[PDB]
């Protein structure tokens, strides 16, 4: 039986605004400005008020008065304003910046705020590894003149969420993020962010998405009808898992004992044996084709791209990048850096490894864990336990980690950048502080 | 590789399935990684008969290799 | 005023800057810049 895959629904009920007799002025104000989810809600409270993708776009009317500034989960409303949206994110940075505020206004209206001379509430704020200094230059001169903001705060969302996940704040561990458009390793010890044995790879769930388009574009080049960007992240979603071992598992993906289990067929919406052609297994399955009826032509098969898509993190050669895969980078890690020898671990070693953390939007896929603490057993020395941790949500808990820092902790005000401060030293500054960026030199 | 270490043996299996695509053609043998652990232990019981001992020590030409 | 600033060539203003920084200290070893936490190439093949 054939599953047809249609567009999300729209959003019947638009987002509410909060009430202005509960706002408090001193009350800090957490934003995580995420590459494909927004993340804001006070920081009294532990659920997530204002949930959207960071997308907007602008409306004509045959009327004329040029009163359209929708923004997001409105935009969740008709086919026609959804499929013009226009995102702030070009590529890893952001780009254009009048929809930034514009953006930031609409959450801020949300937000019940009703604020005179500016917004004098504090700024939690999430911000990515190894920012280029005109990103962090224009944020400084973006907040600290457009909303005349006391205080704000600079961090990384990784680093966020293993606060969150051990709010001791001097732990040691490793902490490997899956973002939207890149892949990073971050090795923690006491508590610190070492960032100058951090590492980033150039994948995420917007290129394995585009992989998947291109792929599947590349498999039928006779479809008669053109899918969307959101179709594809959603079969993306549905159909796609890691596997335990990738060499024995292609090796058998086609066979007939395992290609009755593991073949997903495709419905787009509309209004000489066969049996050892590996061809026609690789296109139409196990079974048998007829090329006159209307519904197998619009019909889609995924029997290799199940854990073909998602293996390209633990090897990014056929993605296209020279890079290498988050088992190397982690094995080079945990043996050839912070003292340790190959065949003897270091203490520090051995508490990376009992408090390896996974996070980030991209992990919602099965069977990474396991994978992770199977070759994390495989490069290893014997004997050694290595503990994995996951969230059940894993694109809450950076936010989470900030509120933590905020609500948890008095010593938030460490972090903080005053405005003085700012007047006095210019918009080349970073604090050095435990859970951020750090200096570009030394 | 199967090292003994009783014995002193030394055996070469091949090159490890991970090396199989250095390149297209080559003329070792790939295998993949052992399943077990590295260390294995295990109880035997050796049967000689006097006559085994007595034509170990009577080569004439000498002792031969493995 | 601002210009539109796409993302391709920031990656390049970046990298010029960080090298006329570096050779006029020259005429300071990075420690965290966006060339430093990129990843090495892989060594299995």
């Amino acid at each position: 039986k054939a599953v047809v895959i249609d567009d999300p629904p729209l959003r019947q009920t638009p987002e509410p605004f909060d009430e202005q007799s509960a706002y408090n002025p001193q009350s800090p104000i957490a934003i995580d400005f995420g590459s494909s989810k927004l993340r804001a809600g006070f920081v009294n409270h532990a659920t997530p008020t204002h949930i959207f993708p960071n997308a907007l776009t602008k409306f004509r009317d045959r009327k004329l008065n040029k009163n359209f500034t929708f923004v997001g989960n409105d935009t969740l409303l008709d086919q026609a304003v959804r499929s013009q949206s226009r995102s702030p994110f070009d590529g890893p940075f952001v780009t254009n910046w009048n929809l930034t505020e514009e953006i930031l206004d609409y959450t801020f209206h949300h937000l019940g705020v009703v604020p005179d001379n500016g917004i004098p509430n504090p700024i939690l704020l999430t911000e990515r590894l190894a920012t280029v200094q005109s990103q962090r230059t224009n944020w400084y001169q973006i907040l600290f003149e457009t909303y005349n903001v006391p205080g704000v705060t600079f961090g990384i969302d990784s680093l966020f969420s293993f606060y969150n996940y051990n709010p001791s704040g001097n732990k040691t561990g490793l902490v490997i993020s899956c973002g939207h458009e890149d892949t990073n390793v971050i090795p923690v010890v006491d508590g610190a962010g070492i960032l100058t044995d951090a590492k980033r790879i150039n994948w995420g769930g917007h290129q394995a998405v585009d992989y998947l388009n291109d792929l599947m574009a590349l498999k039928y080049p006779y479809f008669p009808t053109k899918m969307s960007y959101l179709q594809y992240e959603t079969m993306y979603k549905d159909y796609c898992y890691v596997s335990r071992n990738y060499d024995e598992d292609i090796e058998k993906i086609l066979t007939l004992e395992n290609l009755d289990t593991n073949d997903v067929v495709v419905e787009a919406p509309f209004t000489y044996d066969w049996r050892n052609s590996i061809l026609h297994l690789f296109l139409r399955g196990p079974r048998p084709h007829d090329s006159e009826n209307i519904h197998e032509q619009h019909q889609m098969h995924l029997n290799v791209e199940r854990i073909r898509v998602p293996e390209v993190i633990f090897q990014p050669t056929m993605g296209g990048q020279d890079q290498a895969g988050i088992c190397e980078l982690s094995e080079t890690i945990l043996l050839k850096k912070f003292g340790s020898q190959p065949g003897k671990l270091s203490q520090t070693s051995i508490d990376m490894v009992n408090n390896v953390l996974i996070t980030g939007g991209n992990a919602k896929v099965p069977g990474l864990k396991e994978r992770i603490v199977k070759e994390f057993t495989g490069f290893l020395p014997t004997g050694t336990n290595i503990t994995v941790n996951m969230s059940s949500d894993p694109s809450l808990d950076a936010w989470k980690g900030m509120a933590a820092l905020a609500r948890n902790e008095e010593q938030y005000r460490k972090t903080v950048i005053s405005k003085k401060e700012y007047e006095e030293y210019g918009p080349e500054y970073i604090k050095e502080h435990k859970l951020g960026n750090t200096k570009y030199f030394e | 590789i199967y090292i003994e270490a009783n014995t002193g043996a030394v055996k070469r299996v091949g090159r490890s399935d991970a090396y199989a695509t250095e390149f297209d053609l080559e003329t070792e043998e790939y295998v993949p990684l052992p399943k077990g652990e590295v260390h294995k232990k295990k109880e035997i019981v050796q049967d000689v008969t006097l006559h085994d001992l007595d034509v170990a020590n009577a080569r004439p030409q000498g002792g031969q290799d493995v | 005023t601002r210009r539109h600033k796409s993302a391709r060539q920031l990656i390049s203003d970046e990298n010029k800057r960080i090298n006329a920084l570096l050779t006029k200290a020259n005429k300071l070893v990075p420690k965290a810049t966006y060339f430093s936490v990129e990843a090495p190439p892989s060594i299995r093949p």
